[PDB]
């Protein structure tokens, strides 16, 4: 992706963020009385339809904030923030948690990582349930035989705890990191 | 209540008048008292850094809409190459600041330091008081970095409203600041165990080491104070100082022009993030601004076109929006250029141009950090009380021309004390206070026409 | 006729070459005439300040565009944001550069100030000769704030053509300045009755008052010229300037650069106006630019659809306006900010520094205002005939190696002049002319093997 | 191959601890060795000047486009408006820098000079040895002004694929630089023959022409180092400044951060045109960018529709450039102001401010001709081998409390060296070396608590 952003076979030394994972969807949560199993699921990433209107996200109980009657509970931007459901409870919706991606590029020696922001690492894996497109891996080629790492500024792959103390990478990642070649 | 309100003029302060003389002497205005004073100022140096995922900005995901813009891929990589050079442009304007604050050579700092001067901005060994100070009043949203995401997800509060949980939902991401908070401490620290070493001469090799009070005595015979003055007022001076700096507690209100701007600053990087996200629910001749529900209400040659219109309008709006950080960024780093002569002219030395600072001539100033910046302050030191007084341009010896002298950074005045037994004194230049005329004082010159005939008491010189 | 155009090439100006020497001595270029002469600047500090009601220039009052306009209510509310807030930046720079033009104290101000110096900057108490030849030469369109919309009525003449009136037409209010130009003289006054209360050390405390004429051969002194030579000269110099001070009745044409910068300043601000008044009249697909003609000339179905094209193109020429004002208003606060280190450098005391000013180091400099900003006039003084003489580095007693000389703020020349019956003269650094070298005009240094081995007459020191 | 990456975090360099101490003596630390070393800037100065022929850029000659752009030939001739304002400004620019850059004298220049130092900078008489590499190391795309269009023509090479000729397929024309690079370097080489000229107080009338070896004896004077360390060190101090100097063939690479500068201003001229070229290619709905293919393709009721979709896409990329050129103009022009400032404060003078230039406080800098600008070379002073001595504040008579003495440009320390026979001695602020206290290196001060009382050998004063 970066060779064509840049329209080149020689991409300069950096880093440098690109396409973000999704989410992907768990099965459908429907409510509309007037087709008998999931008319909850208290907590995932599902598809919805409440009445008509659809959408997707993470269902948590949570304490009442709207005028119940209406169902309803919008922000100032219109966006769905909460349901009043035919069980009497309040439902808070908080969308679903996309994966920021960015990677790690040395020119000279040819090699990369990568890191996925504040997240943290307990939501990593090896492999990977959330989608973007086709693959990583060109970095599971060495980054398949370690754990994530968990680092101040986020989790990443491939970086190797050295605890070395260099005055300049050329290749920092903010906070007090850097990606030692 | 309150009533009507008042039509009033703005007042004109007259300043004080001092009859021009002709003849062979003057009358000098000389201030009597003083206070001192802080003014202090914000400079910005950089501007909260941020990327844009400019497809999942345009659309969520979907494959109708991806295919589409697959006819306009190259305007989300100009949007992607814009935003990356301007971060790289606040990165390296950030380090060239830090190069040019390291000194090469410190005190260490202790509780206690600085003797009769009470010195709030000394660390809690962290950051200071007064950068606890700035950092809790000004209203800034909760930062990322840390979980960040895990706090918009369902193991967090559900009053969380953070921006932060916005930026997964536009495909925002903020970066990190490239310092640390604990490193951006150790460079302000390190600039505060340079004061004091930096006067006698050069400053930008040997380092003197001396008494901060000391110093102080010495930066105010810099200004035309003498030294008998400061010999004797030490303690007055001392609570002076500390009254000046026992003001700071009241100045992180909105009424403080330079907090002010500090706030203002934070509120501009949340309004750029807001314009963004307000923008993904404005329609541009859809039926909806999701995506998914055009998909759903439509036959795919209806279908299309009304998601054509809605990229259109998503991609115009980007393209606004890096215009406005390309400018933003520009203006941070020329910024960031007059702090990083600020601290070479005013906290690391005495300046006497003038100008810059609160306007009292200049003593030692102070740096903190700022949200987005630097944060100075300024000790100035202001005159009071100012009397008349009559003054010679110089004095000579009766019986040889040739014998003139002229007073040296203060004035020759009439004498109105009762200890000295001549009729000429000397006096420093910001602060009145009579002395006798010594070899100390003084130079010697070529003889003028104004200069006064002295027919009898000389010591210098006393021929 | 006149004929063809002729081809030629640009000169360049070779510097006078002067040879390097090696050995003891060396060439030394030395003025023996001089000029003062007048260079002017033009900082602006402001723009117009301006304000548009978005609605009335949008739509004139029909109900059928108001009904359409509420859909876009918001855009209008933007447009009220940004230029509310510029015009909250321009009045506060206004307020911070006058600030530091107020002097704690001065000198009363009368007819005959300054002696010999003819001085036409005086006040005919009023604002000055100078300040009502710029503000009558530069075009300046009539002002509002007096009766205005009163000359654009029927009570008034037929000839009026101002854009006082178009005002009203487009929604437009010019707002008034922020300072009154009887309180913008009175801080112009205030700086010219400090000047020569600045010398003799400090200046930001001690206020000298004293003779004019007595503070310009100080400043003279202060370049290197010799007191001797400012002593017999005096009537000469008071000449020089006088004529220099001349010059400036032929100041005020389009060939003075500083005069066309003011010019163009007045220029960019009717421009900006007649920009947004020229766009009511253009079509965006509409029929007619007129709302009114639209409603009559069509049914409702068709008609609704003219007015919303009529408004977003009026809607988009308010968006760029608003970006170009915000442009110009920035850039005004930085042109503002140079004129403040100008008014503490140049106009305040003596500058050392060159680069600013007229080349020709600096004495005394004055302010004065201008349309939307302030003029600059800086003397400066330009030397004439140079000729090159015979100089040594030091001189030293040829029987005692540790007793050595160097001139202080001048130079050491082999003596042309038939007064001095001595192989050495002394001469100032901006002027020749030779003098005796005594105890007063050096200063014992370090011996050095390039200083002259003097074997008889030296009387500082004498052994 | 190269393995994994490597997490590290960023070093702090802690600076040198000092102790700050009570009582009457204090820690001082002061530099043993040093190098010298040279920084480098890039200052732009100006933009490639551009023209466009807004006719033919948004249509090839086409009648029937020509007929439809009479309705559009105001916007053609405000983009000419534009455009040439900028241009006039760009030529303003470069005449008010070099009417500061030229001296009113200098020396001849022959090879040898400079004597002992080697300087490369000298002209080959030409430009210079530094610029040759400069012009050639950048990538810099193919003059036009030489023959052109005849380059492109078919009297030239196949493989020519340069923007001079998109020139005539999209109408721009790059106009000439104003000044001609012989000129430029007869301007540089007049301020290389100015150096050591200035130095003796004033600079800006006399002119002193004395040794360039002994001028930066003197400049190593003021900056704290005692003659007798620079009388005997000459040849070392030769050698040192030359390694500097050759340092500087290897600073052509992109890992130098001024020379990238240069490189990404060349690249900036480049991508702006480009940018028009690529966009005539671009549709917006038509069937071709081509007007003559929809001429061919179409009859005249859709032809003029397909004409006037293409004609209004590229008259808003028109636009939008135009938009770009004046900002870039405008930096370029406050750009150009900074580099006048460091000519007169860094070129011509030594500065005492620090802030500007590589820090080692400055000696001698020089400037040569740039793509777009000036790049400046500063030679500074670096400190290396610190130690800590034991130093006094001052001393005085223990027999006579008026007789007290305090150090000028430098220190009193204990004797640590073996050829003095006293308990103090004198060194200079930027160099450890001891010596003799003597009457050279001190003045008379005021009696204070911290001075110490000596009780027998002291010189100045015997008594």
């Amino acid at each position: 992706q970066l060779h064509c952003s840049y329209e080149s076979f020689d991409v300069e030394s950096g880093v440098y963020s690109v396409s973000s994972f999704e989410a992907k969807p768990s099965g459908s949560v429907v409510e509309q009385a007037e087709d008998t199993k999931i008319a909850s699921q208290l907590g995932n990433c599902v598809e919805y339809s409440l009445y008509g209107v659809s959408g997707r996200g993470v269902f948590q109980n949570c304490t009442a904030v709207g005028v119940r009657q209406q169902r309803f509970v919008y922000d100032a931007y219109q966006n769905l923030v909460g349901y009043y459901s035919d069980d009497g409870n309040y439902y808070c919706l908080r969308a679903c948690v996309s994966v920021p991606v960015s990677v790690i590029y040395d020119k000279e020696t040819k090699t990369h990582a990568t890191l996925f922001g504040s997240v943290a690492c307990e939501h990593i894996s090896s492999t990977m349930s959330q989608y973007s497109r086709s693959t990583r891996s060109m970095l599971k080629r060495r980054d398949s035989t370690y754990g994530p790492l968990q680092t101040p500024v986020g989790c990443v792959l491939g970086l190797v705890n050295s605890s070395l103390f260099v005055e300049d990478c050329k290749l920092p990642l903010g906070q007090s990191l850097c990606a030692l070649p | 209540v309150p009533g009507e309100m008042r039509l009033a003029s703005i007042a004109f302060n007259h300043p004080i008048q001092v009859d021009q003389l002709n003849s062979s002497y003057f009358k000098l205005s000389i201030p009597t008292n003083f206070s001192f004073g802080v003014t202090q100022e914000y400079i910005q140096t950089t501007i909260q850094k941020v990327t844009v995922d400019c497809k999942q900005y345009v659309c969520n995901g979907f494959q109708k809409c991806e295919q589409l813009l697959r006819e306009y891929g190259q305007f989300c990589s100009k949007i992607n190459q814009a935003l990356h050079g301007a971060n790289l442009r606040q990165d390296d304007s950030v380090r060239n600041l830090f190069a040019s604050v390291k000194s090469s050579q410190s005190s260490p700092i202790i509780p206690g330091f600085g003797g009769d001067f009470n010195l709030t901005l000394l660390e809690p060994v962290a950051r200071s008081a007064i950068e606890d100070l700035l950092f809790d009043k000004v209203t800034i949203a909760d930062p990322g970095y840390m979980q960040g995401y895990d706090d918009c997800m369902q193991q967090g509060p559900a009053s969380a409203r953070d921006l932060i949980c916005a930026q997964y939902v536009a495909g925002y991401k903020v970066l990190p600041p490239l310092m640390d908070v604990n490193m951006e401490a150790a460079y302000t620290s390190s600039l505060l165990g340079s004061i004091a070493g930096v006067g006698w001469t050069a400053g930008l090799s040997s380092f003197a080491a001396i008494p901060f009070a000391q110093s102080i005595f010495y930066r105010l015979n810099g200004v035309g104070i003498t030294q008998q003055v400061l010999s004797e007022n030490q303690k007055l001076i001392a609570n002076k100082f500390n009254q000046a700096l026992g003001a700071m507690q009241t100045g992180f209100t909105t009424t403080n022009e330079a907090f002010h701007k500090v706030q203002d600053a934070v509120n501009n990087n949340a309004q750029a993030l807001s314009k963004l996200a307000s923008e993904l629910s404005n329609t541009f001749g859809a039926i909806s601004a999701s995506i998914g529900d055009i998909i759903q209400r439509l036959d795919p040659p209806e279908q299309d076109a009304q998601i054509d219109r809605l990229i259109n309008g998503r991609l115009t709006t980007l393209n606004a929006f890096v215009a406005q950080q390309l400018v933003r960024s520009e203006s941070a780093a020329l910024s960031a250029q007059l702090a990083k002569d600020k601290v070479n002219e005013c906290v690391k030395a005495q300046s006497k141009r003038s100008g810059f600072c609160g306007q009292g001539t200049h003593i030692v100033s102070f740096v903190v950090n700022a949200p987005n910046g630097l944060y100075f302050m300024h000790v100035g030191y202001y005159p009071s009380n100012h009397i008349e007084v009559v003054s010679a341009y110089g004095l000579c010896d009766a019986a040889n021309p040739t014998n003139c002298i002229a007073p040296v950074n203060g004035y020759f005045i009439k004498t109105n004390n009762t200890r000295i037994v001549d009729e000429w004194s000397y006096t420093g230049s910001s602060f009145y206070a009579p002395e006798p005329i010594t070899s100390l004082n003084t130079k010697y010159v070529a003889p003028q026409v104004t200069y006064q005939n002295i027919s009898t008491n000389l010591p210098p010189p006393l021929l």
